[PDB]
Protein backbone atom coordinates (compact mmCIF):
# COMPACT_ATOMS: atom_id res chain seq x y z
CA UNK A 1 0.00 0.00 0.00
CA UNK A 2 1.65 3.22 1.40
CA UNK A 3 5.06 1.32 1.28
CA UNK A 4 4.44 0.36 -2.36
CA UNK A 5 3.93 3.86 -2.45
CA UNK A 6 7.00 5.23 -1.79
CA UNK A 7 9.69 1.99 -2.15
CA UNK A 8 9.90 -1.32 -4.45
CA UNK A 9 12.10 -4.10 -3.01
CA UNK A 10 13.30 -6.77 -5.86
CA UNK A 11 14.80 -10.04 -4.71
CA UNK A 12 16.28 -10.52 -7.39
CA UNK A 13 17.25 -10.84 -11.29
CA UNK A 14 14.85 -7.65 -11.77
CA UNK A 15 15.48 -3.81 -12.82
CA UNK A 16 13.09 -0.88 -13.08
CA UNK A 17 13.31 2.46 -14.91
CA UNK A 18 11.70 4.63 -12.32
CA UNK A 19 10.20 6.95 -15.19
CA UNK A 20 8.51 9.84 -13.72
CA UNK A 21 5.55 10.46 -16.06
CA UNK A 22 4.02 12.95 -14.57
CA UNK A 23 5.32 16.29 -13.36
CA UNK A 24 9.38 15.95 -14.26
CA UNK A 25 11.61 13.33 -15.43
CA UNK A 26 13.31 10.69 -13.32
CA UNK A 27 14.46 7.73 -15.64
CA UNK A 28 18.41 7.81 -14.05
CA UNK A 29 16.31 6.08 -11.24
CA UNK A 30 17.07 2.89 -11.97
CA UNK A 31 16.17 0.27 -9.46
CA UNK A 32 19.01 -1.58 -7.30
CA UNK A 33 18.28 -5.00 -7.50
CA UNK A 34 16.43 -4.88 -3.68
CA UNK A 35 14.67 -1.77 -1.90
CA UNK A 36 15.02 1.48 -3.74
CA UNK A 37 12.24 4.57 -4.14
CA UNK A 38 9.69 5.01 -6.61
CA UNK A 39 6.51 6.60 -6.78
CA UNK A 40 4.16 4.80 -8.45
CA UNK A 41 1.47 8.11 -8.70
CA UNK A 42 3.88 10.17 -10.56
CA UNK A 43 7.26 7.55 -11.35
CA UNK A 44 5.98 4.65 -13.29
CA UNK A 45 8.45 1.45 -13.05
CA UNK A 46 9.60 0.01 -16.19
CA UNK A 47 10.48 -3.48 -15.12
CA UNK A 48 13.04 -6.06 -16.87
CA UNK A 49 13.71 -9.51 -16.02
CA UNK A 50 17.17 -9.38 -16.41
CA UNK A 51 18.06 -12.90 -15.61
CA UNK A 52 19.67 -15.23 -18.10
CA UNK A 53 17.11 -15.94 -20.26
CA UNK A 54 17.42 -18.53 -22.89
CA UNK A 55 15.97 -18.49 -26.45
CA UNK A 56 16.73 -20.76 -28.98
CA UNK A 57 16.35 -19.21 -32.70
CA UNK A 58 16.89 -21.55 -36.24
CA UNK A 59 16.95 -20.59 -39.18
CA UNK A 60 18.76 -21.70 -42.51
CA UNK A 61 22.00 -19.99 -43.31
CA UNK A 62 24.42 -19.27 -45.96
CA UNK A 63 28.02 -20.97 -46.69
CA UNK A 64 30.93 -21.40 -49.14
CA UNK A 65 28.87 -22.91 -51.56
CA UNK A 66 25.49 -22.74 -52.56
CA UNK A 67 24.26 -25.34 -49.71
CA UNK A 68 22.04 -23.26 -46.86
CA UNK A 69 21.40 -25.38 -43.74
CA UNK A 70 19.93 -25.06 -40.63
CA UNK A 71 21.77 -23.89 -37.98
CA UNK A 72 20.18 -23.41 -34.13
CA UNK A 73 21.61 -21.20 -31.39
CA UNK A 74 20.24 -21.00 -27.81
CA UNK A 75 20.29 -17.49 -26.87
CA UNK A 76 21.13 -16.92 -23.30
CA UNK A 77 20.97 -13.28 -22.68
CA UNK A 78 20.73 -10.40 -20.08
CA UNK A 79 19.68 -6.56 -20.86
CA UNK A 80 22.43 -4.73 -19.72
CA UNK A 81 20.37 -3.22 -16.69
CA UNK A 82 22.73 -0.09 -16.39
CA UNK A 83 21.78 0.78 -19.96
CA UNK A 84 18.19 0.18 -19.47
CA UNK A 85 16.57 4.09 -19.77
CA UNK A 86 18.84 4.52 -22.73
CA UNK A 87 17.15 0.98 -25.16
CA UNK A 88 14.32 2.39 -23.23
CA UNK A 89 14.26 5.59 -25.52
CA UNK A 90 14.74 3.59 -27.95
CA UNK A 91 13.53 0.27 -28.62
CA UNK A 92 11.65 -0.18 -24.98
CA UNK A 93 10.70 -2.88 -23.09
CA UNK A 94 10.47 -5.32 -25.53
CA UNK A 95 13.70 -5.25 -27.15
CA UNK A 96 14.95 -8.30 -25.43
CA UNK A 97 12.78 -10.46 -28.02
CA UNK A 98 11.95 -8.04 -31.07
CA UNK A 99 15.98 -7.44 -31.76
CA UNK A 100 17.72 -10.54 -31.48
CA UNK A 101 16.02 -11.98 -34.77
CA UNK A 102 18.16 -8.93 -36.04
CA UNK A 103 20.94 -10.13 -34.53
CA UNK A 104 21.18 -13.59 -34.85
CA UNK A 105 19.93 -14.02 -38.11
CA UNK A 106 23.75 -11.67 -39.35
CA UNK A 107 25.86 -13.20 -36.62
CA UNK A 108 25.24 -17.07 -37.85
CA UNK A 109 24.76 -15.72 -41.25
CA UNK A 110 27.62 -13.56 -41.59
CA UNK A 111 30.20 -16.14 -39.72
CA UNK A 112 28.66 -19.39 -41.58
CA UNK A 113 29.07 -17.40 -45.08
CA UNK A 114 32.86 -16.60 -44.26
CA UNK A 115 33.19 -20.33 -43.39
CA UNK A 116 31.84 -23.74 -45.57
CA UNK A 117 29.45 -24.26 -42.46
CA UNK B 1 -9.31 17.07 -20.62
CA UNK B 2 -10.42 16.62 -16.99
CA UNK B 3 -6.87 15.26 -15.40
CA UNK B 4 -4.69 16.46 -18.10
CA UNK B 5 -6.80 19.95 -18.50
CA UNK B 6 -4.04 22.62 -18.61
CA UNK B 7 -1.55 19.47 -18.01
CA UNK B 8 -0.20 17.03 -19.87
CA UNK B 9 2.87 14.57 -18.35
CA UNK B 10 5.24 14.44 -20.98
CA UNK B 11 5.38 10.41 -21.30
CA UNK B 12 9.38 10.35 -22.70
CA UNK B 13 9.73 7.28 -23.82
CA UNK B 14 6.56 6.21 -24.87
CA UNK B 15 6.25 9.43 -26.96
CA UNK B 16 2.88 10.53 -26.29
CA UNK B 17 1.69 12.43 -29.11
CA UNK B 18 -0.67 15.24 -28.96
CA UNK B 19 -3.51 15.18 -31.51
CA UNK B 20 -5.45 18.83 -31.34
CA UNK B 21 -8.67 18.09 -33.03
CA UNK B 22 -9.83 21.46 -31.93
CA UNK B 23 -7.21 22.28 -34.95
CA UNK B 24 -6.73 18.89 -36.70
CA UNK B 25 -3.15 18.05 -35.04
CA UNK B 26 -0.56 19.37 -33.68
CA UNK B 27 1.77 21.88 -35.58
CA UNK B 28 3.77 21.87 -31.73
CA UNK B 29 6.50 19.17 -31.22
CA UNK B 30 5.10 16.95 -28.64
CA UNK B 31 6.47 16.41 -25.84
CA UNK B 32 8.65 19.14 -25.54
CA UNK B 33 7.75 21.06 -22.29
CA UNK B 34 3.73 20.52 -20.70
CA UNK B 35 1.14 21.18 -23.52
CA UNK B 36 -2.34 22.55 -22.58
CA UNK B 37 -5.08 20.08 -23.39
CA UNK B 38 -8.18 21.81 -25.14
CA UNK B 39 -11.26 19.89 -24.27
CA UNK B 40 -12.01 19.20 -27.86
CA UNK B 41 -10.00 16.25 -27.98
CA UNK B 42 -6.48 18.47 -28.10
CA UNK B 43 -5.20 14.69 -26.75
CA UNK B 44 -2.02 12.97 -26.57
CA UNK B 45 -2.16 9.47 -27.99
CA UNK B 46 1.07 6.82 -27.38
CA UNK B 47 3.42 6.49 -30.15
CA UNK B 48 5.98 5.12 -28.38
CA UNK B 49 8.08 3.43 -31.59
CA UNK B 50 9.92 1.19 -29.88
CA UNK B 51 11.11 -1.35 -31.69
CA UNK B 52 8.49 -1.32 -35.06
CA UNK B 53 9.70 -4.51 -37.17
CA UNK B 54 8.47 -5.61 -40.10
CA UNK B 55 10.60 -8.57 -41.68
CA UNK B 56 9.00 -8.45 -45.64
CA UNK B 57 10.71 -10.38 -48.30
CA UNK B 58 9.82 -9.11 -52.09
CA UNK B 59 9.92 -11.22 -54.68
CA UNK B 60 11.95 -10.13 -57.72
CA UNK B 61 14.20 -11.64 -60.48
CA UNK B 62 18.43 -11.43 -60.16
CA UNK B 63 21.23 -11.39 -62.33
CA UNK B 64 20.27 -13.95 -64.23
CA UNK B 65 16.13 -13.42 -63.50
CA UNK B 66 16.15 -16.15 -60.43
CA UNK B 67 13.54 -15.83 -57.94
CA UNK B 68 15.43 -14.38 -55.09
CA UNK B 69 12.77 -13.16 -51.72
CA UNK B 70 14.92 -12.15 -48.75
CA UNK B 71 13.31 -11.05 -45.87
CA UNK B 72 14.27 -7.79 -45.11
CA UNK B 73 14.23 -7.67 -41.09
CA UNK B 74 13.09 -3.87 -41.16
CA UNK B 75 12.65 -1.95 -37.93
CA UNK B 76 12.15 1.39 -37.23
CA UNK B 77 12.71 3.94 -34.21
CA UNK B 78 11.08 6.91 -35.54
CA UNK B 79 12.96 10.04 -34.88
CA UNK B 80 11.94 11.46 -31.54
CA UNK B 81 11.30 14.60 -32.48
CA UNK B 82 10.40 14.73 -36.20
CA UNK B 83 7.87 12.21 -36.18
CA UNK B 84 5.85 14.95 -34.24
CA UNK B 85 7.22 17.71 -37.09
CA UNK B 86 5.55 15.31 -39.58
CA UNK B 87 1.90 16.85 -39.06
CA UNK B 88 1.36 17.42 -42.09
CA UNK B 89 1.27 13.83 -42.92
CA UNK B 90 1.61 11.17 -40.32
CA UNK B 91 1.87 12.12 -36.56
CA UNK B 92 0.95 8.78 -35.63
CA UNK B 93 3.05 5.44 -35.66
CA UNK B 94 4.34 5.94 -38.85
CA UNK B 95 1.84 3.76 -41.26
CA UNK B 96 3.55 0.53 -41.27
CA UNK B 97 1.59 -0.02 -44.77
CA UNK B 98 3.56 2.56 -46.12
CA UNK B 99 7.06 2.16 -44.93
CA UNK B 100 7.23 -1.86 -46.87
CA UNK B 101 7.74 0.61 -50.08
CA UNK B 102 11.14 0.68 -48.84
CA UNK B 103 11.60 -2.63 -49.88
CA UNK B 104 9.62 -2.83 -52.74
CA UNK B 105 11.93 -0.03 -54.16
CA UNK B 106 15.36 -0.57 -52.61
CA UNK B 107 15.65 -4.97 -52.52
CA UNK B 108 14.70 -4.72 -55.96
CA UNK B 109 17.48 -2.60 -56.96
CA UNK B 110 20.13 -4.60 -54.24
CA UNK B 111 18.94 -8.14 -56.11
CA UNK B 112 20.49 -8.87 -59.20
CA UNK B 113 23.81 -7.20 -57.95
CA UNK B 114 25.04 -10.74 -56.54
CA UNK B 115 22.58 -13.45 -58.68
CA UNK B 116 21.81 -15.12 -55.27
CA UNK B 117 25.01 -16.99 -54.78
CA UNK B 118 27.42 -14.20 -54.57
CA UNK B 119 25.36 -13.51 -51.50
CA UNK B 120 25.59 -16.93 -50.26
CA UNK B 121 29.37 -16.89 -50.32
CA UNK B 122 29.66 -12.85 -49.23
CA UNK B 123 26.73 -11.79 -46.94
CA UNK B 124 28.46 -8.47 -45.66
CA UNK B 125 28.88 -6.81 -48.58
CA UNK B 126 25.00 -6.95 -49.96
CA UNK B 127 24.18 -6.63 -46.35
CA UNK B 128 26.10 -3.37 -45.66
CA UNK B 129 24.85 -2.51 -49.44
CA UNK B 130 21.57 -2.87 -48.55
CA UNK B 131 21.60 -1.10 -44.90
CA UNK B 132 22.97 1.86 -46.17
CA UNK B 133 20.25 2.44 -48.99
CA UNK B 134 17.85 1.81 -46.55
CA UNK B 135 19.33 4.27 -44.04
CA UNK B 136 18.74 7.17 -46.95
CA UNK B 137 15.22 6.29 -47.17
CA UNK B 138 14.40 5.63 -43.64
CA UNK B 139 15.98 9.47 -43.55
CA UNK B 140 13.59 10.23 -46.44
CA UNK B 141 10.73 8.93 -43.99
CA UNK B 142 11.85 11.06 -40.97
CA UNK B 143 13.16 7.83 -39.33
CA UNK B 144 15.99 6.36 -37.29
CA UNK B 145 16.90 2.75 -39.14
CA UNK B 146 17.73 0.14 -36.98
CA UNK B 147 19.74 -3.12 -38.14
CA UNK B 148 17.86 -4.14 -40.43
CA UNK B 149 18.53 -7.76 -41.39
CA UNK B 150 19.15 -9.14 -44.91
CA UNK B 151 18.47 -12.90 -44.20
CA UNK B 152 15.86 -15.55 -44.77
CA UNK B 153 16.77 -15.91 -48.10
CA UNK B 154 15.03 -17.46 -51.13
CA UNK B 155 16.96 -17.81 -54.14
CA UNK B 156 15.97 -20.27 -56.66
CA UNK B 157 15.32 -24.04 -56.93
CA UNK B 158 17.71 -24.10 -59.59
CA UNK B 159 20.68 -23.44 -57.70
CA UNK B 160 19.50 -25.76 -54.73
CA UNK B 161 19.23 -27.98 -57.82
CA UNK B 162 22.64 -27.37 -58.93
CA UNK B 163 24.12 -27.74 -55.41
CA UNK B 164 22.69 -30.90 -55.13
CA UNK B 165 24.01 -31.76 -58.15
CA UNK B 166 27.35 -30.65 -57.44
CA UNK B 167 27.23 -33.24 -54.37
CA UNK B 168 26.08 -35.94 -57.07
CA UNK B 169 28.98 -35.44 -59.21
CA UNK B 170 30.97 -35.62 -56.21
CA UNK B 171 28.83 -38.61 -54.89
CA UNK B 172 29.64 -40.32 -58.92
CA UNK B 173 33.61 -39.25 -58.94
CA UNK B 174 33.43 -41.45 -55.73
CA UNK B 175 30.96 -44.00 -56.82
CA UNK B 176 31.96 -44.45 -60.24
CA UNK B 177 35.75 -45.54 -58.23
CA UNK B 178 34.23 -47.72 -56.05
CA UNK C 1 4.11 -30.08 9.82
CA UNK C 2 3.91 -27.00 11.83
CA UNK C 3 7.72 -27.51 13.52
CA UNK C 4 8.44 -27.59 9.28
CA UNK C 5 7.78 -23.91 9.22
CA UNK C 6 9.46 -21.30 10.53
CA UNK C 7 12.62 -23.80 11.73
CA UNK C 8 14.11 -24.75 8.33
CA UNK C 9 14.06 -28.28 8.54
CA UNK C 10 15.66 -29.68 5.36
CA UNK C 11 18.04 -32.58 4.58
CA UNK C 12 20.53 -33.24 1.43
CA UNK C 13 21.17 -30.46 -0.84
CA UNK C 14 17.95 -28.07 -0.35
CA UNK C 15 20.30 -24.64 -0.12
CA UNK C 16 17.95 -22.02 1.16
CA UNK C 17 20.08 -19.18 -0.12
CA UNK C 18 19.49 -16.48 3.36
CA UNK C 19 18.87 -12.85 2.21
CA UNK C 20 17.67 -10.01 4.07
CA UNK C 21 14.16 -8.12 2.14
CA UNK C 22 16.28 -6.42 0.49
CA UNK C 23 19.53 -5.30 0.52
CA UNK C 24 21.80 -8.21 -0.24
CA UNK C 25 22.62 -12.07 0.17
CA UNK C 26 23.37 -13.27 4.13
CA UNK C 27 26.77 -14.44 4.82
CA UNK C 28 25.49 -18.14 4.88
CA UNK C 29 23.95 -20.50 2.92
CA UNK C 30 22.36 -23.14 4.68
CA UNK C 31 20.34 -26.23 2.99
CA UNK C 32 21.10 -29.00 5.81
CA UNK C 33 20.17 -28.01 9.75
CA UNK C 34 16.76 -26.71 11.08
CA UNK C 35 16.78 -22.64 12.56
CA UNK C 36 14.13 -20.12 11.44
CA UNK C 37 14.38 -18.22 8.92
CA UNK C 38 12.52 -14.95 8.90
CA UNK C 39 12.12 -13.56 5.28
CA UNK C 40 13.42 -10.03 6.54
CA UNK C 41 16.78 -11.12 7.20
CA UNK C 42 16.39 -14.53 6.44
CA UNK C 43 14.30 -15.12 3.32
CA UNK C 44 14.65 -19.04 2.31
CA UNK C 45 15.97 -19.11 -1.70
CA UNK C 46 15.95 -23.09 -2.18
CA UNK C 47 18.28 -24.74 -4.26
CA UNK C 48 17.88 -28.16 -4.75
CA UNK C 49 22.05 -29.06 -4.34
CA UNK C 50 20.39 -32.68 -4.61
CA UNK C 51 22.35 -33.70 -7.58
CA UNK C 52 21.04 -34.00 -10.78
CA UNK C 53 21.35 -36.73 -13.33
CA UNK C 54 20.72 -35.18 -16.59
CA UNK C 55 21.61 -37.33 -19.80
CA UNK C 56 20.99 -35.14 -22.76
CA UNK C 57 21.32 -36.96 -26.37
CA UNK C 58 22.99 -34.94 -29.07
CA UNK C 59 22.91 -36.01 -32.67
CA UNK C 60 25.54 -34.34 -34.80
CA UNK C 61 28.81 -35.23 -36.73
CA UNK C 62 32.54 -35.30 -36.71
CA UNK C 63 36.27 -35.00 -38.89
CA UNK C 64 34.29 -37.17 -40.80
CA UNK C 65 30.93 -38.82 -39.30
CA UNK C 66 27.55 -37.60 -40.76
CA UNK C 67 24.85 -39.60 -38.45
CA UNK C 68 26.39 -40.18 -34.93
CA UNK C 69 24.10 -40.30 -31.86
CA UNK C 70 25.86 -39.51 -28.48
CA UNK C 71 23.86 -39.53 -25.14
CA UNK C 72 25.82 -37.78 -22.58
CA UNK C 73 24.71 -38.08 -18.31
CA UNK C 74 25.63 -35.42 -16.77
CA UNK C 75 25.51 -35.52 -13.02
CA UNK C 76 26.00 -32.18 -10.72
CA UNK C 77 25.20 -29.75 -8.19
CA UNK C 78 25.56 -26.18 -8.28
CA UNK C 79 27.81 -24.23 -6.34
CA UNK C 80 26.53 -23.38 -2.72
CA UNK C 81 28.58 -20.28 -3.02
CA UNK C 82 27.46 -19.07 -6.21
CA UNK C 83 24.24 -20.12 -5.55
CA UNK C 84 23.66 -15.84 -4.32
CA UNK C 85 25.11 -15.03 -7.49
CA UNK C 86 23.13 -17.17 -9.62
CA UNK C 87 19.89 -16.12 -7.84
CA UNK C 88 20.65 -12.60 -8.84
CA UNK C 89 21.79 -13.37 -12.36
CA UNK C 90 20.01 -16.66 -13.37
CA UNK C 91 17.09 -16.55 -10.26
CA UNK C 92 15.79 -19.60 -8.46
CA UNK C 93 16.96 -22.00 -11.49
CA UNK C 94 20.31 -23.26 -11.37
CA UNK C 95 19.85 -25.27 -14.70
CA UNK C 96 17.44 -25.72 -17.34
CA UNK C 97 18.64 -22.28 -18.96
CA UNK C 98 22.28 -23.32 -18.73
CA UNK C 99 21.82 -27.42 -19.22
CA UNK C 100 22.63 -27.30 -23.09
CA UNK C 101 24.99 -24.78 -22.50
CA UNK C 102 27.58 -27.43 -20.61
CA UNK C 103 25.98 -30.07 -22.65
CA UNK C 104 25.18 -28.84 -26.45
CA UNK C 105 28.59 -26.48 -26.63
CA UNK C 106 31.22 -29.17 -25.08
CA UNK C 107 29.86 -32.24 -26.78
CA UNK C 108 29.37 -30.59 -30.70
CA UNK C 109 32.79 -29.47 -30.11
CA UNK C 110 34.15 -32.60 -28.78
CA UNK C 111 32.87 -34.84 -31.65
CA UNK C 112 34.07 -32.49 -33.77
CA UNK C 113 37.62 -33.25 -32.14
CA UNK C 114 37.47 -37.05 -32.90
CA UNK C 115 36.03 -39.10 -35.53
CA UNK C 116 34.75 -42.04 -36.93
CA UNK C 117 36.40 -45.20 -34.62
CA UNK C 118 38.10 -42.16 -32.13
CA UNK C 119 34.79 -42.40 -30.45
CA UNK C 120 34.55 -45.45 -29.88
CA UNK C 121 38.38 -46.04 -29.41
CA UNK C 122 38.59 -43.22 -26.96
CA UNK C 123 35.29 -43.70 -24.58
CA UNK C 124 36.31 -42.44 -21.36
CA UNK C 125 38.48 -40.42 -23.22
CA UNK C 126 36.20 -38.98 -24.97
CA UNK C 127 34.48 -38.04 -22.18
CA UNK C 128 37.73 -36.94 -20.75
CA UNK D 1 4.94 -36.41 12.98
CA UNK D 2 6.69 -36.22 16.33
CA UNK D 3 5.62 -39.51 18.39
CA UNK D 4 6.23 -41.64 15.39
CA UNK D 5 9.13 -39.80 13.92
CA UNK D 6 10.89 -39.47 17.48
CA UNK D 7 9.68 -43.73 17.75
CA UNK D 8 13.30 -45.80 17.08
CA UNK D 9 12.28 -49.63 19.04
CA UNK D 10 10.57 -50.85 15.39
CA UNK D 11 10.65 -55.06 15.28
CA UNK D 12 13.68 -55.35 12.83
CA UNK D 13 16.94 -55.07 12.83
CA UNK D 14 17.78 -52.55 10.05
CA UNK D 15 20.72 -50.00 9.72
CA UNK D 16 19.03 -46.63 8.89
CA UNK D 17 20.65 -42.90 10.58
CA UNK D 18 18.57 -40.47 12.24
CA UNK D 19 21.00 -37.89 11.55
CA UNK D 20 21.46 -34.06 13.00
CA UNK D 21 22.22 -32.08 10.22
CA UNK D 22 22.19 -29.05 12.83
CA UNK D 23 25.22 -30.43 14.02
CA UNK D 24 26.88 -32.74 11.61
CA UNK D 25 28.92 -35.54 13.72
CA UNK D 26 26.38 -38.61 13.80
CA UNK D 27 26.27 -38.73 10.41
CA UNK D 28 28.70 -41.81 10.55
CA UNK D 29 26.99 -43.73 12.78
CA UNK D 30 23.52 -45.39 12.35
CA UNK D 31 20.26 -46.69 14.22
CA UNK D 32 19.73 -50.05 14.87
CA UNK D 33 16.02 -51.06 14.85
CA UNK D 34 15.56 -51.47 18.83
CA UNK D 35 16.54 -48.45 20.12
CA UNK D 36 14.60 -45.15 21.31
CA UNK D 37 13.91 -41.96 21.06
CA UNK D 38 15.64 -39.38 18.66
CA UNK D 39 14.86 -35.65 17.90
CA UNK D 40 11.82 -35.71 15.11
CA UNK D 41 12.82 -32.56 13.56
CA UNK D 42 16.57 -31.57 14.15
CA UNK D 43 17.46 -35.64 12.81
CA UNK D 44 16.27 -36.77 9.40
CA UNK D 45 15.83 -40.56 8.14
CA UNK D 46 18.47 -41.64 6.27
CA UNK D 47 18.14 -45.69 4.52
CA UNK D 48 21.53 -47.53 4.85
CA UNK D 49 20.68 -51.28 4.87
CA UNK D 50 19.65 -51.31 1.24
CA UNK D 51 18.92 -54.86 0.52
CA UNK D 52 20.32 -56.27 -2.68
CA UNK D 53 18.03 -55.42 -5.51
CA UNK D 54 18.75 -57.27 -8.69
CA UNK D 55 19.43 -54.07 -10.98
CA UNK D 56 20.13 -55.28 -14.78
CA UNK D 57 21.58 -52.09 -17.18
CA UNK D 58 21.98 -53.14 -20.69
CA UNK D 59 23.94 -51.18 -23.42
CA UNK D 60 25.10 -51.93 -27.00
CA UNK D 61 28.71 -50.89 -27.95
CA UNK D 62 31.44 -51.64 -30.09
CA UNK D 63 35.65 -51.08 -31.36
CA UNK D 64 36.86 -49.43 -33.86
CA UNK D 65 34.25 -49.90 -36.42
CA UNK D 66 33.45 -53.91 -34.56
CA UNK D 67 29.75 -54.29 -34.60
CA UNK D 68 27.68 -52.77 -30.98
CA UNK D 69 26.99 -55.63 -29.00
CA UNK D 70 24.93 -55.29 -25.67
CA UNK D 71 26.60 -56.11 -22.89
CA UNK D 72 24.04 -57.54 -19.95
CA UNK D 73 25.20 -56.26 -16.58
CA UNK D 74 22.96 -56.83 -13.56
CA UNK D 75 24.20 -55.14 -9.85
CA UNK D 76 23.16 -56.65 -6.65
CA UNK D 77 23.46 -53.50 -5.47
CA UNK D 78 24.10 -54.49 -1.63
CA UNK D 79 23.65 -52.82 1.66
CA UNK D 80 25.62 -49.52 2.56
CA UNK D 81 26.22 -50.15 6.06
CA UNK D 82 28.85 -47.20 5.62
CA UNK D 83 28.09 -45.51 2.59
CA UNK D 84 25.39 -43.56 2.57
CA UNK D 85 26.84 -40.50 5.19
CA UNK D 86 28.40 -39.26 1.54
CA UNK D 87 25.71 -41.19 -0.64
CA UNK D 88 22.80 -39.41 0.45
CA UNK D 89 24.28 -35.86 0.46
CA UNK D 90 25.76 -36.55 -2.60
CA UNK D 91 22.34 -38.52 -4.62
CA UNK D 92 19.88 -38.41 -1.55
CA UNK D 93 17.14 -40.26 -3.79
CA UNK D 94 17.92 -43.50 -5.47
CA UNK D 95 21.20 -43.93 -7.35
CA UNK D 96 19.80 -46.87 -9.18
CA UNK D 97 18.68 -44.63 -11.57
CA UNK D 98 20.71 -41.41 -10.96
CA UNK D 99 24.76 -42.37 -10.58
CA UNK D 100 24.51 -46.84 -10.29
CA UNK D 101 23.93 -46.20 -14.11
CA UNK D 102 26.79 -44.37 -14.83
CA UNK D 103 28.58 -46.75 -12.65
CA UNK D 104 28.11 -49.82 -15.03
CA UNK D 105 27.47 -48.29 -18.93
CA UNK D 106 30.83 -46.28 -19.03
CA UNK D 107 32.34 -49.42 -17.41
CA UNK D 108 30.23 -51.47 -20.34
CA UNK D 109 31.89 -49.10 -23.18
CA UNK D 110 35.49 -49.63 -21.99
CA UNK D 111 34.82 -53.04 -21.99
CA UNK D 112 33.69 -53.60 -25.52
CA UNK D 113 35.87 -50.57 -26.60
CA UNK D 114 38.88 -53.60 -25.83
CA UNK D 115 37.45 -55.60 -27.73
CA UNK D 116 35.75 -58.05 -25.61
CA UNK D 117 33.43 -59.97 -26.39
Amino acid sequence: YGVRESVFTVEGGHRAIFFNRIGGVQQDTILAEGLHFRIPWFQYPIIYDIRARPRKISSPTGSKDLQMVNISLRVLSRPNAQELPSMYQRLGLDYEERVLPSIVNEVLKSVVAKFNA
Amino acid sequence: GVVNSALYNVDAGHRAVIFDRFRGVQDIVVGEGTHFLIPWVQKPIIFDCRSRPRNVPVITGSKDLQNVNITLRILFRPVASQLPRIFTSIGEDYDERVLPSITTEILKSVVARFDAGELITQRELVSRQVSDDLTERAATFGLILDDVSLTHLTFGKEFTEAVEAKQVAQQEAERARF
